[PDB]
């Protein structure tokens, strides 16, 4: 047989099964947002309502 | 002695006695052993 | 919505908890919080469709909120792929309040993507300014520990790691806190501790992601525990299979021999690697090490790109262990000669081994030597096979396998040679040896007379430790049956006989279906039973399953010539003579 080395460490490293992965954001399990009917006391649905570019192509679902 | 662990532990045995009457093949004996019934059905 | 979101606290009557919102909306649908805990319930339920389907109503709407409902929706962009929406809202997040942390950390694991691209806005930017705004956020805490981990500061990732640790409590998270740990005393070698966080990794969120699993199954190859690494690494492949996890399985080898469950596996992760060249060096020796009961070929097509493989990266000589097996391969082959070579080459190259008594170059010698012998007793060259059994036995005389082959070389000259007396010593050095005693009663076959004395001489080792012995006990059915053909069986005498034969091969053939010994043994006592049309059927089936049995050839020929078939049977006799044993076998011309 042969003396295999112990294999029982990591140099080569996993690195490339590593970064792979993208990591969850688990931080609070209602998504990171107090959610609340009552901190409103502002509402931009007076006038004037307010609504970024950004905003709009963030109100489309998939329409690129 | 050392010798002897030494040597029989690096070593392998890939032939041995017992395998050799078993067959590469896969000659199940239930068809044997229907025959072997059924030579008994004749008695 | 105090008992809707009573509910998401504790995990349970969520479902409960979206009802009773969508009460709300039955009742008051009048602002969007109240169906915004309806999404995130439909998002912790993995419905992102759910999620922002609810979701689109609050941009549209957008209450009073610090807290960045932007934020939430860049998270369900995080989700399958959204990516340049979720970079877009936590973007809008930072314009509203660069204060706040998700934006930041989500765009932080977004361009954890890109490592060698982008390092530096990854690591301060996206990273610091996160452990500014709050030095208690376990994700930046356990992202700052990869990091350190990759830029080689082990020391201040365990002083964060802890604390990413305990101010997290869900399991993911510290999950990979104690994996992190665990690979930080990996690299560190402190496994006994790093062990239990890689237990702990895998125990408290395991669906999430296998590395924790791949900590354990290395961390088994320590302290020897790895009869738990190969269960543990089975999920990985059931996670995703890599070049990786063949190694593993591959190097942890619980395949010995007819244990596929390890052994199949191999084969599939050596087809694996072979192809592939992570910088391949022994994936040919593992590969071969398991061809050895599979085609010889295949191990000598490994061993021969495995010796060119250990040139390259440095010019350095093949172990002789490599050679020895090489020439191992070749003795069963037609390639005695160069076997001969390789066998030369690997004692010239243990003697190289100047220094390797680690190693023991001279165990290694020792059984190359053996090999050697034997193959010069395939080259008949019985005389310098007698010089390197003797060389060893009068340096290693405990060794037993070279004292019966010289015992077995005589055998060839004949019985009662030294050959009786070295396989007697044998057993005097060795009896519980199996192999050495089933050759004692082997010489006691030439003595036929002495045919109801061997029950004795291979009773000796049917102590239970011995059995089950396939070869003796079907030595007992050949000794059994060399009784019969006697005017003695109308006196029931060889009736009894024959089913006490019988009565074996019964025996050895619920132990063992495969064996065809067995089988032709069946056959030759119901032939001696007069049933011969019962006979060629089961003899057929020992011949498909291998014609190089010598003994089948005159069975079946026996059963034609009781058909009078002789133009069926006297070519399959010479078929028998077309052995390399004997130019003129006496009983097969009888």
């Amino acid at each position: 047989t042969y003396p295999f080395d112990q294999n029982r460490f990591v140099q080569y490293k996993a690195t490339s099964l590593e970064k792979q992965h993208k990591h969850d954001l688990l931080t609070e399990p209602d998504l990171g947002v107090t959610i609340d009917l009552i901190n409103p006391d502002t509402y931009r649905i007076d006038p004037n309502v307010l609504l970024d570019p950004a905003d709009e192509k963030l109100l489309e679902e998939e329409i690129q | 002695v050392d010798v002897t662990r030494d040597i029989v532990s690096r070593e392998r045995v890939w032939r041995t006695r017992t395998t050799i009457l078993q067959s590469t093949g896969k000659n199940f004996s239930k068809n044997i052993f229907a025959i072997l019934q059924s030579v008994k059905a004749r008695e | 919505l105090g008992r809707a979101c009573f509910c998401l606290l504790e995990g349970d009557k969520m479902d409960q908890a979206d009802a009773q919102f969508h009460f709300v909306l039955n009742q008051s649908p009048n602002n969007i919080p109240a169906l915004l805990g309806k999404a995130c319930i439909s998002f912790n339920k993995k419905d992102y469709r759910g999620a922002l389907a609810y979701y689109k109503k609050a941009l549209r709407t957008n209450p009073g909120c610090p807290a960045e409902v932007r934020l939430g929706m860049g998270h369900c962009f995080v989700k399958l792929n959204k990516l340049e929406k979720a970079r877009l809202a936590f973007s809008r997040a930072l314009e509203l309040n660069s204060k706040c942390v998700g934006a930041l950390v989500g765009l932080a694991v977004l361009e954890l993507n890109n490592k060698e691209a982008d390092s530096i806005k990854n690591g301060v930017q996206l990273l610091s300014r996160a452990y500014t705004i709050d030095p208690s956020n376990p994700m930046v805490l356990n992202h700052l520990a990869n990091h350190f981990f990759f830029k080689k500061d082990y020391s201040k990732v365990q002083h964060l790691a802890l604390h990413a640790f305990h101010n997290t409590e869900v399991e993911a998270m510290q999950a990979e806190s104690c994996y992190q740990l665990a690979r930080s005393f990996h690299v560190q070698e402190d496994y006994d501790q790093a062990f239990q966080y890689y237990y702990q990794a895998t125990q408290f969120a395991s669906s999430s992601f296998v590395l924790p699993f791949f900590g354990l199954g290395q961390m088994y190859i320590y302290r020897g525990d790895k009869e738990n690494a190969s269960q543990c690494f089975e999920k990985v492949l059931k996670a995703y299979p890599n070049n990786y996890e063949t190694m593993k399985i591959l190097g942890s080898l619980y395949a010995a021999s007819e244990d596929q469950e390890k052994r199949d596996i191999a084969k599939g992760h050596l087809k694996k690697v072979t192809e592939q060249y992570p910088d391949d060096v022994e994936a040919w020796i593992e590969l071969a090490q398991i061809l050895e009961q599979t085609d010889i070929q295949g191990a000598l097509s490994a061993y021969g790109t495995a010796t060119r493989i250990l040139q390259e990266k440095v010019q350095a000589d093949v172990p002789p262990e490599i050679l020895n097996n090489v020439g191992a391969l070749h003795f069963r082959l037609g390639n005695l000669g160069e076997a001969k070579k390789y066998f030369l080459a690997s004692l010239d190259r243990a003697k190289a081994e100047a220094e390797h008594d680690e190693h023991y170059y001279n165990a290694i010698s020792v059984t190359t030597s053996y090999n050697l012998a034997r193959l010069y007793e395939a080259m008949c060259e019985f005389h310098e096979a007698e010089k390197l059994y003797k060389n060893i036995l009068r340096e290693h005389p405990n060794y037993v396998d070279c004292y019966l082959r010289l015992g077995a070389m005589a055998r060839d000259k004949g019985n009662f040679y030294e050959a009786s007396d070295w396989f007697k010593e044998a057993l005097q050095i060795n009896q519980d040896h199996p192999d050495a005693w089933s050759l004692i009663g082997n010489l006691h076959l030439a003595k036929q007379e002495w045919g109801p004395g061997q029950k004795k001489f291979e009773r000796i080792l049917k102590q239970p430790s011995t059995q089950s012995d396939t070869y003796s006990m079907l030595a007992l059915g050949n000794v059994w049956l060399q009784t019969l053909h006697q005017p003695t069986r109308d006196r029931e005498k060889e009736k009894r006989h024959q089913d006490r034969a019988l009565a074996i091969y019964k025996q050895v053939l619920r132990n063992d279906a495969k064996n065809l010994y067995a089988a032709n043994g069946i056959g030759a006592v119901l032939a001696h039973k007069g049933y011969f049309r019962e006979a060629r059927d089961v003899f057929a089936q020992v011949r498909e399953a291998t014609a190089d049995i010598s003994d089948v050839w005159l069975n079946l020929a026996h059963i034609y010539v009781e058909q009078k078939q002789y133009i069926s049977a006297v070519q399959m006799y010479e078929n028998c003579l077309r052995k390399f044993y004997k130019h003129q076998n006496t009983e097969v011309v009888l």
